[PDB]
């Protein structure tokens, strides 16, 4: 129905069926994560296998199939043969590091469990960062990447809990989702909160002169290298675009994209243009030494193009001499057939 | 209509949320056998995976009349303050206790079976040939007290999204519903041939000239030309772009952070909250409003032009909308 009560139906569900237990819940999970990295680690030296490969293999078998492998992350892996391969060594590790995986495959399954159960504690974040160009739902899910990326560094040796760190993790995650996303035109994070510093200033500065402030007023009240210059052009790379399709003039059925004109195709003006001047500068060319017309032709005219690496093995006294002399004699004579004269465009 | 599914609410409610319609075979009961096509919500639905699982509190300060290992009593109360519910073994923190429904097949021994092994009875769990697992279900090997207990969910496909429509739609053999529909359209009565007629016309042309239905599911999105869904310099620092190019970027980066949220690790409802999100997205580029409006920030609550409706604005019912050279 309306996808936004169904979710907070869906986790907030699960929050309620399963709060964590302050101390001891969270305790219990955070210390299994741990043991979880460290077995992998193990696992890895005993293996002489990645950790990338550790995290995965594991998983596989806690989180899903072959489905889940195949479809995700698209083929390198033979989910079936691979993964199955991977157990395979797995279980060969006798009493001793056998104890690794079984404890890896729990380090995992803690770790997911933690992230549902906090879920609840992302959407009251999220909640307030509504109105700043993100859907509800985006903003809720960034801040949840922000909360996994929490349970990877918190250690829960350091007595405090995992709520005040998730907090901080997630705020970081949605405010540079916010940064990042919310306009059409990219703008990186520092012409972001610098712009929302200058609205910021400007407000208050409206509390003051009942003049919407004057680009004078707003560089001073910003700080050290603020001028004039400067809050102007923010003032428009903060313009985001004009929807290229907006109902025009009376609303009946105007959109806005009619008005707009052409700019790279040649209007019919243009095509015929080109086409006398190359059918007659082509003309000139051929009746012309290929020597030094040629090479200021083809430097200048066929790619970009220097005087003296302009010609051959022929020296700058021969280009000078035949690009002047060839030159004026091509333009004197066009002087008299005044074919050119009438400035083509 | 082709998928006999119901043509309406059954889709919308697998389709957009997580209502579960059972692929292939799942074996673990309801009450009744595999609902080879029927759909069941997530609440019975995790009654049909982990088995099942209820924890209660203690007053501060009681002890519990039952021990570590002792198996819960179908009906019993675990502790002073609490009447657990049926099948189980009794666990307990430092506050509560908490019960499961799958039974304790008590090692001591090493345990080799692994933690997620799909598992049938006999499947060997632990000390050797000794140990072997008697019930159908996934495997949980816990150390703390040495026991492998054995949840009851056999692997039972349950899928959501288009997802589970693809493959659906796969799997039909069109032939085969035609001669069957041939038959059920001339033989009973009116009410079950008629609406036979309408399903047989869609399989008819499918399989008669053109291409064959799996397409109708979209996992690769065609993205319009640019210059048709131009970035413009406007006047002064203004820049006007099509509306088209804010719908992509959500389906684009939807999509993205889908990926990263697949190899981050994965927590069941974070996934499909955004494949939901993404479907949203990939309406929108295709068609807006036949399902919720989208508006890209403050200023028009305007929904945004999309591609469908570009086309039909063209010849579409109004005096000539946008009719004309």
């Amino acid at each position: 129905k309306i996808s936004t009560s169904d979710p907070v139906r869906q986790y907030l569900h699960e929050i309620g069926q399963v709060p964590l237990l302050t101390l001891e819940e969270e305790v219990e999970l955070a210390r299994k994560v741990e043991e979880g990295m460290e077995a992998i680690k193990k696992l890895s030296e005993i293996t002489g296998l990645d950790p990338d490969l550790i995290r995965e293999v594991v998983r596989a078998k806690i989180l899903g199939s072959a489905r889940v492998r195949h479809i995700p992350g698209l083929k390198e892996t033979l989910d079936p043969k691979t993964v199955e391969e991977i157990d395979q060594k797995l279980k060969s590790l006798p009493k001793e590091h056998k104890r690794y995986l079984h404890i890896a495959r729990e380090g995992e399954a803690a770790r997911q469990h933690l992230i549902e159960a906090n879920l609840r504690l992302v959407v009251s974040i999220a909640k307030k960062y509504t109105g700043r160009g993100l859907s509800f739902l985006d903003l809720i899910q960034e801040g949840n990447q922000g909360l996994i990326r929490a349970v990877e560094k918190f250690e829960y040796k350091r007595r405090f809990k995992f709520s005040t760190y998730a907090t901080w993790w997630i705020r970081q995650a949605i405010n540079r989702a916010i940064a990042d996303q919310a306009r059409t035109i990219r703008i990186p994070v520092h012409m972001v909160e610098t712009i929302n510093k200058l609205s910021r200033t400007a407000r208050q500065l409206q509390q003051e002169l009942g003049r919407e402030p004057t680009y004078e007023e707003i560089a001073e009240a910003m700080g050290p290298g603020w001028d004039a210059k400067r809050v102007e052009e923010t003032l428009k790379i903060a313009q985001e675009p004009v929807s290229l399709e907006t109902p025009i003039g009376d609303e009946k059925d105007s959109f806005y994209g009619d008005f707009i004109p052409d700019e790279h195709l040649p209007s019919p003006v243009d095509a015929a243009t080109q086409s006398l001047l190359s059918e007659e500068l082509e003309k000139a060319l051929s009746k012309l030494s290929e020597r030094e017309a040629m090479v200021l032709k083809l430097r200048k005219g066929l790619i970009d193009g220097e005087e003296v690496g302009a010609f051959f093995g022929v020296t700058r006294e021969r280009i000078r001499q035949i690009e002047n002399k060839a030159l004026r004699k091509l333009k004197y004579h066009e002087s008299r057939t005044r074919k050119l004269r009438d400035f083509l465009d | 209509t082709l998928l006999d599914l119901s043509a309406t609410e059954l889709e919308q409610v697998l389709y957009f949320s997580k209502y579960i319609v059972l692929d292939p075979k799942g074996a673990i009961l309801n009450g009744v056998p595999v609902e080879k096509r029927q759909l069941l919500t997530d609440e019975e639905y995790r009654e049909l995976r982990y088995g099942k699982q209820e924890t209660y509190p203690l007053p501060p300060g009681v002890d519990a009349l039952v021990k570590d290992g002792e198996e819960v009593v179908k009906g019993q109360e675990l502790a002073p303050g609490v009447v657990s519910r049926l099948d189980g073994v009794a666990l307990y923190r430092f506050a509560s206790i908490l019960v499961v429904k799958a039974r304790v097949y008590p090692f001591e021994d090493d345990v080799e079976v692994s933690t997620g092994d799909r598992v049938a009875p006999g499947d060997v769990l632990a000390d050797g040939g000794k140990v072997k697992s008697d019930v159908y279900g996934r495997v949980e090997v816990d150390l703390v007290r040495n026991v492998v207990r054995v949840v009851e969910s056999y692997d039972i496909d349950a899928r959501m999204g288009a997802e589970a429509i693809q493959q659906l739609l796969k799997e039909l053999d069109l032939e085969a519903l035609e001669k069957e529909l041939l038959e059920e359209m001339k033989h009973p009565s009116r009410a079950r041939r008629a609406k036979a007629r309408k399903r047989l016309e869609v399989v008819r042309a499918f399989l008669d000239s053109g291409n064959r239905p799996e397409w109708m599911i979209l996992e690769a999105v065609p993205v319009l030309p640019p210059d048709l869904r131009p970035m413009v310099q406007v006047d002064g620092g203004r820049f006007a772009t099509s509306d088209l190019n804010d719908l992509y970027r959500r389906l684009i980066n939807r999509n993205n952070r889908l990926k990263k949220l697949l190899a981050q690790g994965a927590p069941e409802i974070i996934i499909r909250n955004e494949k939901r999100m993404l479907q949203e997205a990939v309406d929108a580029l295709l068609d807006n409003g036949r399902r919720g409006a989208p508006v890209t920030n403050p200023g028009s609550d305007r929904p945004l032009r999309s591609l469908t409706d570009i086309l039909s604005g063209k010849q579409g019912r109004f005096r000539q909308n946008l009719l004309g050279k």
